[PDB]
């Protein structure tokens, strides 16, 4: 057994992290007080769920998680929320004033003064691990902390844990739920400095989660709670292999091995189905073929883009619930004969399939309906480069006039870092084009 | 605990500041004696942003009243909520400033500024994490204009990394006290260009026209004008006084509204301006209409760099997004296309007293150059004949300082013009 | 259409279907970056204070 | 008040559509870089499809189907027809074609020579034509040596397809021709065939014993108006419209245009567009597409119709710009953005 440490940075990372550990507890039968009756080994054990939960002498199961935010109002929710008893104070770290949506302020000004503190609290968790795998880092692109402090944390983690894997869950900026105009700047600045430090990153576009919540859940104006409960379902589907007995994606190294043949192209597209409203009178339960087919519908992707006009480098199918391999292969056969699935010639045209028999858990009183089977597809498509192009274009529009740049230069960042970051994205876009076109 | 320290200087600054604390004190459930008597936890959630908490559960505004003559501040102390202010936070002289920028900035004001900074320092030393400062003042007089901008200068020296924000009342010949107002305003504007992060330009001409034409007030008084400023000051600060993530503090607001450091002068607007229900479409149409603007500049004469809108009350947040997206998509020729998504909307549930719902508008428009042009022309009409300069040279000033303020404001105009094309 | 590496346990199983065969900065350098930016901030504030002193 | 942007200043078709849109008083034109648009009249090359459909509260529509180049490229069309089961290699309405890369660069050289050697041995007519998309650059020859050497002197991909040695020749004149059909596909993927086509005729008598003079073999409107000496003799601008052509087919061949030709054309249009529908459909996409296609057909002396190529940005006959452009506004633009008959199109129903 090897442990995973989850790091939550900024408001997005903290509130998403709050929703994940809520779901993790429901899945593993852990109560808000940390007690796990089903756990017959009191105060220890090297079970699969122990990769995410430590244990005390009193039987408390404590998340292997750190929460970091430069302002205290969001982490204060955790300290007085339902799961306040899960974490001890050392795990929750807050400053007094935030990065003000300014990458330079989170990375340089405030990051320099709090980086050593965060690394110290992470070292404490690491010392409780007999074989640490690596880190899962949740954060947004647009926030000054999510962007600026994360990139600094990723740089130091590569120094302090050279042989450890690092995976990201990143929130891509969407104007429908964003009030910061400079988020394209922060997104590109943090991708540039985190690229060589992240082994695999799962981007979630808020625009996609927003529309899924309006379309499938009939929420006219989704909130962060609605968005985060849906995101934690996808996150749960992705991390289930590390927390339950299995043979696929059993450690963090396997995510790169299976999804990322080229290091810089490490942004798999996530697609999830089914998302059914809980207020529905009663939904006809979808089959393996239908939920699998839904994995190739743009409306269910975590990033709106057209995989029909890209090329696949890898494809994983993560099923949860009543699913047997026979029905999976049948559905895949039918989808090849109908869908436009073009793989790169230097990669086999295949699918790695993982099945966990425990159906998805839904938060009681939540928005999602209990379904008998679900699937999350992780596919490395060149089509996700559309999200880079969209973001890079917005960057170019503002930077051509040096709009807002003085805020970053005022925090000590040099203007050259803007163009250095943009040129690195231009090279990233060219890599996708060389592989897919 | 992100505290803001409030300063009000001069006659105009203290009369508008008084009304401001009267309005938001009501919205937060604070009575004239500082005792809380509201009924919603949303009122106290961010109460510490503008109020200190004294013994006995008393809420005392974090406000500093400054003047070079006692008259106006005596009225405030005798006004409705006069008793709510800290007695030690009244700092005033006896000489007055005679509507003379030089007297407030170099002579009379210099004698008094150190005692004001001592009270500023006392309020900051008791702040858990000070956001910054907001100053209410006029630009056409002597104390608020001359001493106010001296205060900003000395506050920026001692707190260089805090946000400096002002509500600045611009003079107009239609609502004028003395002919030297263009001189005092042109000298102040240069100070503001350098030492403030955000300045809400409140034009007394716009306030007058709104009272005469829209509100149908035959003979508007200074009191009538200040009612519009109160409502506006309460609208623009709602994001700071209640929960939210959209421009929730002064620095985040500045980051979203100011793409270039010197172009930080905002046109504010309010809607509505009597028992009939006001729909979201009506709130939106009016809020973007020039007649509802407080700067007396036609937005259709320039382009919006950034826009921040705040909707207050129980309404359809979906219907708000639809109407906001309808004004942008129906007039995108007035929004610079090189700042994507430069229109941000915030919603607050607590409406203002006596209104089911309202909307407040904050625009960083290049049309604001029309305001600086009016001042510049009035300035030059007198300065070319050196008229009324003796009031200033008698206080140690030289003509060169006027020539430089003039050039500085004409540069500011030219800077707005280039981003408008 | 081939299935390989079928692994079954009590809580699930995994396999692989093949449809067709194919055809850093050191700790020292990070401190320099952080201190270089802090120095540029100090220089900018000194110029501001020098401007205010004039 | 709907908003649109123009990104192809060279399109005569959408220049007229843009003019009509403004006349309605309900459409407003924005700068070509303004992202807040309902409708994009996009550029031909490298249209940024990835930036469409990400504007909150804007239903966005573009006049090109992403991926339709698979049909409108010479080499792509041949590849699509040979590899798509819906069309099969034995497709009977497309001339035998092969994709031939120049030797200075899969490639179907040896496959072409095999079929060529078979014709030469069996006394059959063995005349082929070589062309490419990088042309105004065409060569017609009966010797395989000349066809292949002509492509090597070039540097772009080419296609060698059988030359219809038995074309249908109009009389009087003994002259070749081709049929242009305009087809509009809307956002719901309805296939609308414009009721009005044009025959681009050659004003020179067809000569089978001399492929060196390419004026009587190539019916392009530019070639006939530049290298032909009988331009505009039989019909104005070497353009015969369906009414005249139909009347001719009745007097001469005792048949109608619908029976002998139009049925096959409609069948071909359906087959091609239904084939790529799964790949280019915008049904479940965050933006919508429509596109106007120019199908070019050949008719042989047996009244069998052959598909020559598909044009993704076609021009229109001068006399038919008004009717067709208005039709694009009715079914393609106003169907998504309604304004505050007897259709001019022929709906080719199909299964989605
Ligand atoms: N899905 C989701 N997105 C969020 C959430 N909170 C914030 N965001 C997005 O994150 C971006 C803003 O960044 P934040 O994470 O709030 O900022 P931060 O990391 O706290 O950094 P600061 O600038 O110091 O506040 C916007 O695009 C928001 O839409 C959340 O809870 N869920
Ligand atoms: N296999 C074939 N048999 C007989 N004629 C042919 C032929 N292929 C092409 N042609 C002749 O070539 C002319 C058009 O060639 P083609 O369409 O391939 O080039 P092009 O695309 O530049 C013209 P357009 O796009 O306007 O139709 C037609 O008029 C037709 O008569
Ligand atoms: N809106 C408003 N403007 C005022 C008020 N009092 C004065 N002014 C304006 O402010 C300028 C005079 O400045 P004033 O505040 O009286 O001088 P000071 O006391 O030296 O700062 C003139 O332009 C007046 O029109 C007021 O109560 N409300
Ligand atoms: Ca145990
Ligand atoms: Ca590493
Ligand atoms: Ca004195
Ligand atoms: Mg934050
Ligand atoms: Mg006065
Ligand atoms: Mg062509």
């Amino acid at each position: 057994m090897r442990e995973c440490i989850s790091i939550h940075v900024g408001q997005a990372g903290v509130q998403i992290g709050n929703a994940c550990w809520e779901l993790y507890c429901l899945e593993h039968g852990i109560q808000p007080d940390g007690q796990m009756p089903s756990d017959k080994t009191i105060g220890g054990g090297d079970d699969s769920f122990n990769t995410f939960f430590s244990e005390t002498g009193a039987g408390k199961h404590v998340p292997r998680a750190v929460f970091v935010d430069l302002e205290p109002t969001v982490i204060d929710e955790v300290r007085t929320g339902t799961y306040r008893q899960l974490f001890h104070p050392e795990q929750l770290i807050t400053g007094k004033e935030d990065a003000a949506n300014n990458y330079a302020r989170g990375h340089y000004t405030i990051g320099k003064e709090i980086i050593d503190l965060v690394l110290d609290r992470i070292r404490k968790l690491a010392d409780q691990c007999t074989g640490l795998q690596g880190f899962l880092v949740f954060h947004s692109f647009g926030g000054g902390t999510g962007s600026g402090f994360t990139s600094l944390l990723m740089e130091r983690l590569s120094v302090d844990y050279g042989k450890k894997s690092k995976l990201e869950f990143s929130i891509y900026p969407a104007p429908q739920v964003s009030t910061a105009v400079v988020e394209p700047y922060n997104s590109i600045l943090t991708t540039h400095t985190t690229l060589e430090h992240s082994d695999c990153a799962f981007m979630v576009d808020n625009e996609a989660i927003y529309d899924i919540c309006r379309r499938n859940l009939d929420i006219e104006r989704p909130t962060y709670t609605n968005l985060n409960r849906l995101i934690s379902q996808i996150v749960s589907s992705i991390t289930a292999s590390l927390r339950f007995d299995g043979a696929l994606n059993v450690d963090l190294t396997e995510f790169q091995t299976n999804l990322v043949p080229y290091p810089r192209i490490h942004f798999p597209l996530a697609t999830y189905a089914p998302v059914i409203s809980a207020e529905k009178a009663y939904h006809e339960q979808l089959s393996v073929a239908e939920i699998t087919n839904a994995c190739f519908e743009p409306a269910n992707q975590m990033v709106k883009c057209d995989p029909r006009h890209g090329k696949y480098m890898a494809c994983c199918l993560l099923y949860r619930g009543d699913v047997v391999p026979k029905d999976v292969n049948a559905a895949i056969a039918t989808i090849k004969t109908k869908r436009s699935i073009q793989f790169v010639d230097w990669c086999p045209t295949g699918f790695k399939v993982g099945i966990n028999y425990q159906p998805p858990t839904v938060v009681p009183g939540g928005d999602l309906a209990k379904v008998q089977r679900a699937v999350c597809m992780l596919s490395n498509t060149t089509a996700i480069a559309e999200a880079w192009a969209r973001l890079d274009h917005k960057f170019d529009l503002m930077y051509a006039k040096r709009a807002f740049v003085h805020w970053y230069v005022g925090e000590g960042m040099e203007e050259g870092e803007f163009s250095e970051a943009r040129e690195d994205m231009a090279a990233l876009e060219k890599d996708y084009e060389e592989v897919g076109v | 605990m992100r505290e803001i320290v409030h300063i009000q200087a001069g006659q105009c600054g203290n009369q508008i500041g008084a009304k401001f604390w009267e309005v938001i004190s009501d919205e937060h459930g604070i009575d004239p004696t500082g005792s809380y008597h509201g009924d919603s936890d949303l009122q106290l959630e961010r109460i510490n942003v503008y109020y200190n908490e004294a013994t006995g559960n008393k809420y005392v505004p974090r406000a500093i009243l400054v003047d070079l003559e006692p008259g106006t501040m005596d009225s405030v102390r005798s006004g409705p909520f006069g008793q709510i202010f800290r007695p030690d936070n009244f700092v005033f002289g006896q000489s007055g400033a005679g509507n003379n920028w030089a007297k407030g900035h170099y002579t009379e004001g210099a004698e008094l500024v150190d005692s004001v900074l001592d009270v500023v320092r006392k309020e900051s030393e008791s702040c858990d994490c000070l956001q910054g400062f907001q100053l209410t003042h006029s630009l056409g007089g002597g104390t608020g204009s001359g001493m106010g901008t001296l205060l900003i200068s000395k506050i920026r020296e001692e707190y260089p990394d805090r946000i400096m924000n002002t509500f600045s009342v611009m003079p107009s010949p239609k609502v004028s006290d003395t002919v030297v107002e263009p001189y005092n305003a042109t000298l102040s504007v240069h100070q503001l260009v350098e030492n403030t992060d955000e300045t809400y330009c409140i034009d007394n001409e716009a306030l007058y026209d709104i009272c005469f034409r829209t509100l149908k007030l035959t003979t508007p008084t200074y009191g009538d004008l200040n009612h519009l400023v109160s409502a506006t000051m309460s609208g623009v600060t709602t994001c700071l006084r209640f929960p939210g993530q959209l421009n929730a503090d002064l620095r985040k607001l500045a980051v979203n509204m100011v793409p270039f450091p010197r172009l930080h002068f905002f046109m504010p607007g309010f809607a509505p301006l009597q028992y009939r229900a006001l729909t979201v479409p009506e709130l939106t149409q009016q809020m973007f209409d020039s007649k509802n603007m407080m700067a007396a500049c036609d937005p259709r004469h320039g382009r919006y760099l950034t826009v921040a809108a705040i909707f207050r009350g129980r309404m359809s947040m979906k219907e708000v997004d639809e109407q906001m997206l309808n004004v942008q998509n129906k007039n995108s020729s007035y929004f610079v296309e090189w700042i994507p998504n430069n229109v941000k909307t915030a919603v607050c549930d607590i409406p203002p007293r006596g209104l089911k719902m309202s909307a407040t508008f904050i625009g960083n428009s290049t049309a604001i150059q029309e305001l600086f042009k009016r001042i510049s022309e009035q300035f030059t009409a007198m300065f070319r004949r050196k008229a009324f300069l003796h009031w200033y040279t008698g206080e140690g000033m030289d003509e060169m300082e006027f020539t430089e303020a003039e050039s500085n404001m004409n540069d500011l105009v030219s800077e707005y013009q280039q981003y408008q094309d | 259409m081939e299935v390989i590496e079928l692994n079954k346990c009590t809580s699930g199983q995994s396999f692989e279907v093949i449809l067709k065969p194919p055809s850093d900065p050191s700790l020292e350098e990070i401190q320099k970056k952080l201190e270089a930016a802090e120095e540029r901030r100090k220089y900018q504030e000194a110029e501001l204070l020098k401007h205010l002193a004039e | 008040m709907y908003t649109f942007v123009v990104r192809d200043e060279n399109s005569s078709v959408y220049a007229e559509v843009s003019r009509l849109l403004l006349a309605t008083g309900q459409w407003k034109r924005l700068r070509k870089d303004n992202p807040r648009f309902n409708l994009m009249l996009g550029e031909r090359n490298r249209l940024p499809f990835g930036r469409l459909g990400h504007e909150p509260g804007l239903v966005q529509l573009v006049n090109y189907y992403r991926g339709a180049d698979k049909l409108c490229r010479k080499a792509s069309l041949v590849k699509l027809i040979k590899t798509s089961p819906e069309l099969s290699e034995s497709c009977t309405w497309f001339p035998e074609s092969y994709v031939i890369y120049p030797t200075n660069l899969t490639d179907e050289r040896e496959v072409f020579l095999a079929a060529y050697n078979r014709r030469r041995e069996g006394r059959e007519g063995n005349v082929w034509i070589a062309k490419s998309s990088a042309g105004a650059g065409i060569l017609i020859s009966s010797e395989a040596s000349e066809l292949l050497d002509f492509i090597d002197e070039q540097g772009q991909v080419h296609v060698i397809q059988k030359y219809l040695e038995k074309p249908l020749l109009l009389e009087p004149g003994h002259r070749k021709f081709d049929i242009r059909s305009w087809v509009l596909v809307d956002h719901l993927y309805n296939i609308y065939l414009y009721r009005e086509g044009v025959l681009r005729t050659s004003s020179e008598p067809y000569n089978s014993a001399n492929f060196q003079d390419k004026t009587c073999h190539l019916t392009n409107h530019c070639i006939q108006k530049e290298y032909s000496k009988n331009y505009g003799r039989y019909e104005e601008g070497n353009e015969m419209f369906f009414e005249e052509f139909n009347q001719y087919l009745m007097d001469a061949l005792n048949t109608t245009l619908e029976n002998s030709i139009l049925l096959q054309i409609k069948h071909i249009i359906r087959s091609c567009l239904m084939c790529i529908e799964p790949a280019i459909s915008t049904k479940h996409l965050h933006y919508q597409s429509f596109q106007l296609f120019g199908f070019d057909f050949m008719v042989d002396e047996e009244l069998k119709v052959w598909l020559i190529e598909v044009n993704g940005a076609p021009a229109c006959a001068q006399k038919l710009y008004a009717e067709l452009c208005q039709g694009i506004v009715d079914v393609a633009i106003s169907s998504v953005f309604p304004l505050a008959p007897t259709s001019i199109f022929i709906k080719l129903h199909h299964h989605h």
